[PDB]
């Protein structure tokens, strides 16, 4: 996804 | 028999020691890594050691 943001799982 | 495959949803352990949800794009048996795509569209090679299926054990 463009512009998406990663977050640590759970 | 292969534990990992293209298109598989996985958790990948990153350089911060945390797990991130991603999708396998390529499996490299030579170097024992996978090219994994993450939620922000970034793609990185991740050691097989650091990859596990996101899917329920079953």
């Amino acid at each position: 996804s463009t512009g998406g943001v990663k977050k640590p799982h759970r | 028999r292969p534990r990992l495959w293209e298109g598989q949803d996985v958790l990948a352990r990153w350089t911060d020691g945390l797990l991130y949800l991603g999708t396998i794009k390529k499996v490299d048996s030579a170097r024992e890594v996978c090219l994994v795509q993450f939620e922000d569209d970034s793609q990185f090679l991740v050691l097989w050691k650091d990859i596990s299926p996101a899917a329920l054990p079953g």
